[PDB]
């Protein structure tokens, strides 16, 4: 019943910054705890009854609070710290858990690296067309992607996923993928990939000709 | 070297039952209480049960009555009976060793998760797709229409390390699909050859399929 709120959800720290995170308590709890999830990983604990380090924990990592309010502090902030970060609350209740903060770190501005697909023969020989676009290692996160047939733009039958920030060099990475018929794609010729990021003000383009 | 490896998980009709299971090595078992704590598909963290020392159990009201939590102290493993199932219940389920000196209490080494999924679609294999098109060059391979997830995807049987990368499955009504790519050199391929090895667990599914060029 003690609801945790944490602030904000998302933030973002250049390196070599000081950081602090806020975990708000709906009544008095006695102790609190934080952990880090990094992208692919299981929860990872760092600080215990409030203001503890964990064994193993690098010295930057700081806890503090009491009452209803807590925060975690990261003194000097490192790219392998991306990550996010929960508040779990001792009571005589315990266990309810915060929803996290979700911390990425600042870096140079990378253009994406574009690269189409045109479907595979093993795909169309059962009447099917998967297009498939990548657009890997950029930063900043928000980028779109436009989809052209034969020069017209095309909206339905189109899915994006993204990755989470990568721990290694810290940029981000995307897919989009274009599902059609075998009939549908071969009453056209022309497949486009058009990614806008603030890296550049025209757009990236890589593109196919059906029959080249 | 203190380990946790869960098992158990997989796809259940909703009102079925499953029994995970979690194998602990590298410190004395029995001398630790432990819980299980679980990951929606959301990522909101949500304890489960916990066993502490003594024998004592409990559990949050969500799932009393349904849940059951215990110990084997002989080979060291660590049990939850999930029974009566809905569909809320699917997760990520971890089980953790909780931290012994503390005021109050927390869970100081987690294991890697085992994945449940409580459904009434059906079980289906991926369709594997090879994706081939400068001094660096990007293949990949596209994973099409599975249930549940997870799937697991490498590349020269783990060989290739960086220059991979895979994306999150996205769902479609029923099916997942997902996409995973790699970088090699201009001058790698194509005279070696790359390979996807894409593992379902679920169905009982591992293909390898080539990446040749056109
Ligand atoms: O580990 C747990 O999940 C439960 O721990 C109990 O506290 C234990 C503690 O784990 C031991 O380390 C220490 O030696 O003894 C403590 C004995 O209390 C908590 O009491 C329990 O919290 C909740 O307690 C309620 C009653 O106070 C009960 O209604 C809840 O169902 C229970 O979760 C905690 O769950």
């Amino acid at each position: 019943q003690i609801v945790l709120t944490q602030s904000p959800a998302i933030m973002s720290a250049s390196p070599g910054e000081k950081v602090t995170m806020t975990c708000s308590a709906s009544s008095s709890v006695s102790y609190m705890y934080w952990y880090q999830q990094k992208p692919g990983s299981s929860p990872r604990l760092l600080i215990y009854d409030t203001s503890n380090l964990a064994s193993g924990v690098p010295v930057r990592f700081s806890g503090s609070g009491s009452g209803t309010s807590y925060s975690l502090t990261i003194s000097r902030m490192e790219a392998e710290d991306a990550a996010t970060y929960y508040c779990q609350q001792w009571s005589t209740y315990p266990f309810t858990f915060g929803s996290g903060t979700k911390l990425e770190i600042k870096r140079a501005d990378a253009a994406p690296t574009v690269s189409i697909f045109p479907p595979s023969s093993e795909q169309l020989t059962s009447g099917g067309a998967s297009v498939v676009c990548f657009l890997n290692n950029f930063y900043p996160k928000d980028i779109n992607v436009k989809w052209k047939i034969d020069g017209s733009e095309r909206q339905n039958g189109v899915l994006n996923s993204w990755t989470d920030q990568d721990s290694k060099d810290s940029t981000y990475s995307m897919s989009s993928t274009l599902t059609l018929t075998k009939d549908e794609y071969e009453r056209h010729n022309s497949y486009t990939c058009e990614a806008t990021h603030k890296t550049s003000t025209s757009p990236i383009v890589k593109s196919f000709n059906r029959n080249g | 070297e203190v380990k946790l490896v869960e098992s158990g998980g997989g796809l259940v009709k909703p009102g079925g039952s499953l029994k995970l299971s979690c194998a602990a090595s590298g410190f004395t078992f029995s001398n630790y209480a432990m819980s299980w704590v679980r990951q929606t598909p959301e990522k909101r963290l949500e304890w489960v049960a916990s066993i502490i020392i003594g024998g004592n159990t409990y559990y949050p009201d969500s799932v009393k009555g349904r849940f059951t939590i215990s110990r084997d102290n002989a080979r060291n493993i660590l049990y939850l009976q999930m029974s009566s199932l809905r569909s809320e219940d699917t997760a990520m389920y971890y089980c953790t060793r909780r931290v012994v000196v503390t005021k109050g209490g927390a869970m100081d080494y987690w294991g890697q998760g085992t994945s449940v999924t409580v459904s009434s679609a059906k079980t289906t294999p991926p369709s594997v797709y090879p994706l081939a098109p400068n001094s660096m060059v990007t293949l990949g391979c596209l994973v099409k229409g599975y249930f549940p997830e997870p799937v697991t995807v490498t590349w020269n049987s783990g060989s290739l390390s960086s220059g991979v990368h895979t994306f999150p499955a996205v769902l479609q009504s029923d099916l997942y699909t997902l996409s995973s790519s790699v970088t090699v050199p201009s001058s790698t391929w194509p005279s070696e050859t790359v390979t996807c090895n894409v593992a379902h667990p679920a169905s009982s599914t591992k293909v390898d399929k080539k990446i040749v060029p056109r």
